[PDB]
RNA sequence: AAUAUAUUAAUGUAUUGAUAACCCUUUGAACUUAAGCAUAUCAUUAAAAGGAGGAAAAGAAACUAACUAGGAUUUCUUUAGUAGCAGCGAGUGAACAAGAAAUAACCCUCCAUUGUAAUCCUUAAUUGGAGUUGUAAAUGGUUUAUUCUAUUAAUUAUUAUAGAGAAUAUAUUCGUUAUUAAUAGAAUAGAAUAAUGUACUUGAGUAGAGCUGCUUGGUAGUGCAGUUUGA
């Protein structure tokens, strides 16, 4: 969750998902900020809440 | 339901004492206290009194007690102080 | 003795005596600046009560306060939000008047620390404060195990801090149940402690 | 150890889960948390929460739940409050002594009513017995004292 | 809220502040490697020092006896010892406490002699270092819990008990 | 150089900048929830400014209770999603008692023996000052022994106090294991050297009232502040 996408809306023949914004790259128009997108979050993150230990 | 059980109460017995402490947090000095008190007969004779202390003398010298008690009530916050300061200008008067 | 004279003499401020001598002191104030400095201190028995020694690297100051509320700045009145939040007039400031007069002469002088302050007199437009500060570094206050307290580390300032007496009643720190917030140190601390919920081990 | 297999395991491979065509999985149809207690969801409140809306009583505040303490066993578990041995004494041997039962000495402060166990006297201590405590332990030829 | 449920009530930052306990066993083991490393700095002397005996303030808890802070001087007064002399030994002086009777009075008098027939004392610390004595490491005499006893009575007495 | 102090325009002393976690003050929103929305909630939050330390803040009752009574501060369990607050709607929300970790109390403010400022800074120097509108501050680091921490350097079988692991080829080494040395720092104890008079202080433009605004579960102050008045 790095950078700092924004969707571009329709009327572009594009889809929907969040754009990397800015210029002058190669990287600069791909998607971010979804599970399905490359070097993208992935959903349902991992996390230290998660009961480690039982009670007998 | 504290009522009811509080009309049927017995205390349980133990023998009681009294004893003053070894050393008090307060010890009242006799020789301390008298100088304040007889350094302040002194001050009040030098100095005046204050401007609204002036005008419930003269208001005192006209006999209107019920009027001046009304007079402190709305300076002085509370009732108590206000008798004790009627006692103080009465003799003044 | 004449410890008890004097404090009685300089108690009663609506008297003859100290209403003469509170008008002249008044008109010696205005052709002076913000903050200037005295020699000995015009109330003598309530100072040294307030730690004052009459020793070298010990000096007095004298500051003023406007005396009244201070007023939101925006362009029109216009605060950008709702309308539960969009008074201006009434309101009243978080410290008391001697704490920013504190702040005033701490600022101007960076050689020096704060100990205390107390009133003076007043006019129509101003209030008048006196304050006491002491050197650190003269070699006379570093030897005494009187004062030695003042020159650590964690004494810088006082004022900015809210650690000095005129500044900490409004804090509202006690014992009971009256002060039931503000129940571990400060304010924040007792609030950061209440809502976090605990997650041991086994549970 | 025993098992059971989850429900999501099962689901793959239809199109939506159980959740229907026609009235999709969204979020929050219908409000969050309890809205609506008087206008769309009267019938829920109706039917299994009667008496949730007004006020009623006496409002007291901090009520102090040490000063008002008070805990009840019935009269028939007095002869289970004597310890293991000396109940065993008092049953085959010493026939003829009374027992003195003191139910602050084990955390008990009232007495309800119940029968006795045996039929012999005894002595019992504690605070405001029942109206059926005092009758049932003076019929067997005891007695009651209120103790502090 | 389609069934039978009672009225939930869960808070809305009730998982956004979280404390979590990973440190538990870890922080066992450093306040009992300080606690040993204390006993060796004063060898002869025990670890803990000695408290009074005194009664639970409410009803709910009025029969039940309990250690508590320390000693009033007037109870150092009959056992004899002089406040600025017992604080060098370990005996812990309260001065906000009030006396109240003579049965309180009395059981924390005799208390003091039990410490005092116990304990020796050397000329200096490198003749205490050589002497081999058990250093104790628990509490101080505490208190033990109270085993309920039933007495047994005879027929006659029942009518004129108390 | 700037803002200030000390000595005689010159000289000495102190502050200024960096932080992206924890700590103490100031200022302070809206998206959102209520199936709309304006009091309410998000929130004593995010952003922003000022100030210090390896921790900071707090701390020796103008308390809690109604018992046969407890005893400075801090932290954990529990009381408790309770008493209560609120278009009494959505929602929010404490304390005593009880079981533990850790424990420690003290100093100024009078008239301190007036048969004597006995004090304090600076100078190689009663040298120059400060001070009676009231200053008062006992001193020796030598040596011996023990324990702990950090960093460097050295020796380790081929039976094994060494089968943790790496590297080469298809029986050998570094280490592990177990021992010493050097330097720096800290603590405890012994021996020796230095040193011991007199001390009856209790907190004012404060505490509290009238009007006004914020804050809290506090309900007709729980706490704070401006103005007038003020024991
Ligand atoms: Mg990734
Ligand atoms: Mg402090
Ligand atoms: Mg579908
Ligand atoms: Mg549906
Ligand atoms: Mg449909
Ligand atoms: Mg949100
Ligand atoms: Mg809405
Ligand atoms: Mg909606
Ligand atoms: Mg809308
Ligand atoms: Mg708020
Ligand atoms: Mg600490
Ligand atoms: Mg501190
Ligand atoms: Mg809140
Ligand atoms: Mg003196
Ligand atoms: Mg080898
Ligand atoms: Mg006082």
């Amino acid at each position: 969750m790095q950078h700092s996408a924004v969707s571009w809306g329709t009327g572009r023949a594009i889809a929907r998902c969040p754009r990397i914004g800015g210029g002058g790259s190669r990287r600069s128009g791909q998607g971010a900020f979804a599970n399905f997108c490359r070097k993208g979050r992935m959903a349902h993150p991992t996390t230290t809440m998660r009961r480690w230990c039982r009670k007998i | 339901m504290r009522r009811g059980l509080k009309k049927t109460q017995v205390h349980h017995q133990v023998t009681k004492i009294d004893i003053p402490k070894i050393m008090p947090k307060y010890k009242k000095n006799s020789k301390r206290i008298e100088e304040k008190k007889f350094a302040r007969s002194l001050v009040r004779e030098i100095s005046g009194y204050a401007p609204y202390e002036s005008k419930a003398i003269s208001i005192l010298k006209l006999k209107d007690i019920a009027r001046a008690t009304i007079f402190l009530k709305r300076r002085l916050g509370s009732n108590k102080r206000t008798q004790k300061k009627i006692k103080e200008l009465q003799i003044a008067a | 003795a004449a410890a008890d004279y004097i404090r009685e003499i300089q108690k009663a401020k609506q008297s003859d005596i100290m209403r003469y001598l509170l008008r002249l002191r008044v008109c010696e104030y205005r052709q002076r600046g913000e903050v200037f400095r005295v020699e000995r201190p015009t109330f003598l028995q309530r100072a040294r009560t307030l730690g004052y020694r009459n020793k070298e690297g010990v000096l007095c100051y004298i500051a003023r306060v406007k005396k009244g509320n201070r007023k939101r700045e925006y362009n029109n009145g216009n605060t950008r939000g709702k309308c539960k939040n969009a008074r201006i007039h009434q309101i009243t400031p978080a410290v008391r008047h001697q704490a920013t007069a504190e702040q005033i002469v701490g600022k101007r002088h960076p050689n020096l620390r704060v100990l205390n302050s107390y009133w003076v007199n007043q006019d129509l437009v101003y209030k008048y404060f006196e304050v006491i500060m002491v050197d650190p570094f003269h070699n006379a206050i570093r030897n005494d195990p009187k004062l030695n307290w003042i020159c650590k580390g964690v004494m810088k300032h006082r004022e900015c801090r809210g650690l000095t007496s005129a500044s900490k009643k409004s804090r509202g720190l006690g014992h009971g149940i009256k002060y039931n917030n503000t129940i571990g140190g400060s304010v924040r601390a007792c609030w950061k402690r209440n809502v976090t919920t605990s997650l041991r081990r086994f549970r | 150890m025993l098992k059971h297999v989850k429900k999501t395991r099962k689901l793959r491979g239809h199109v939506s889960h159980g959740h229907g065509r026609v009235g999709k999985h969204r979020k929050h149809s219908g409000g969050r948390g309890i809205c609506g207690g008087l206008k769309h969801m009267k019938t829920w409140f109706q039917k299994y929460h009667p008496d949730y809306f007004g006020k009623r009583g006496h409002r007291i505040y901090h009520r102090k739940k040490n000063d008002e303490w008070a805990r009840w066993i019935s009269a028939a578990k007095l002869w289970s409050l004597i310890p293991k041995e000396t109940r065993y004494e008092l049953i085959d041997k010493q026939q003829e002594g009374v027992p003195v039962i003191n139910c602050r000495d084990f955390g008990y402060h009232v007495v309800v009513g119940g029968e006795l166990s045996l039929d012999r006297p005894v002595v019992v201590k504690a605070r405001k017995f029942t109206e059926d405590a005092k009758e049932q332990i003076e019929k067997v030829g005891g007695k009651w004292i209120i103790c502090p | 809220m389609k069934n039978n449920h009672i009225l939930p009530n869960n808070h809305r930052n009730a998982m956004k502040r979280v404390k979590e306990w990973h440190n538990q066993p870890s922080r066992a083991q450093r306040r009992a490697k300080t606690r040993s490393s204390k006993a060796k700095v004063l060898y002869p002397a025990p670890l803990k020092k000695l408290c009074p005996i005194v009664r639970c303030p409410t009803i709910r808890y009025n029969k039940k006896q309990r250690l508590g802070k320390g000693f009033t001087p007037e109870e150092l007064k009959e056992a004899g010892l002089e406040v600025n002399y017992a604080r060098r030994i370990g005996i812990r002086v309260d001065n906000r406490r009030r006396n109240m009777n003579k049965e309180t009075l009395d059981l924390n008098a005799q208390r003091l002699k039990e410490y005092l027939s116990k304990i020796t004392i050397f000329k200096n610390g490198k003749e205490a270092k050589e002497s081999g004595v058990k250093q104790h490491l628990g509490r101080i005499m505490p208190v033990h819990k109270m085993t309920p006893k039933v007495e047994i009575i005879k027929k006659a007495e029942v009518a004129s008990y108390e």
